[PDB]
């Protein structure tokens, strides 16, 4: 499944998980 | 001592991390993987580029989703055998800790001991 909230796949390396900014809100 | 670092040879994780941090200054390269004789979930991905503001207790947050832990199920952080604090950021954790290849490395157990 497509991850878009917190993470995203680095569209160049599948194998790079990058936790989106708006991770920096999580409580 | 990391799988991670078995399967790539030094010198491509180097150029890799080197390049990361020219790319994202603000964000930390991270590899995560399981302690030795952790008893836990294993992670389906093991490399993750971090804002650099987000918290070590945020970044369990992301790590218990992935490995499905339960409310009651313990997660614990080491970086070089130690515990980084909850409150930390990933920025101060890569700048102490951070190794030679440029990448800050993890390892998670559901014990406060690594390798326990």
């Amino acid at each position: 499944p497509v991850e878009e909230l917190l993470t995203m796949e680095d569209e160049g390396n599948s194998d790079m998980l990058v936790v989106t900014t708006k991770a920096g809100l999580l409580e | 001592k990391f799988v991670y670092k078995e399967e790539h040879p030094f010198e491509k994780r180097r150029s890799e991390g080197e390049k990361i941090r020219k790319k994202y200054p603000d964000r930390v390269p991270v590899i995560v993987e399981k302690a030795p004789k952790a008893r836990i979930g294993d992670l389906d991905k093991k490399k993750y580029l971090v804002p650099s503001d987000l918290t070590v207790g945020q970044f369990y947050f992301l790590i218990r989703k992935r490995i499905h832990l339960r409310a009651e199920d313990a997660l614990f952080f080491f970086v070089n055998n130690v515990i980084p604090p909850t409150s930390a950021t990933m920025g101060q954790l890569y700048q102490e800790h951070h190794e030679e290849d440029f990448f800050l490395y993890i390892a998670y157990s559901d014990e406060s001991v690594y390798g326990l």
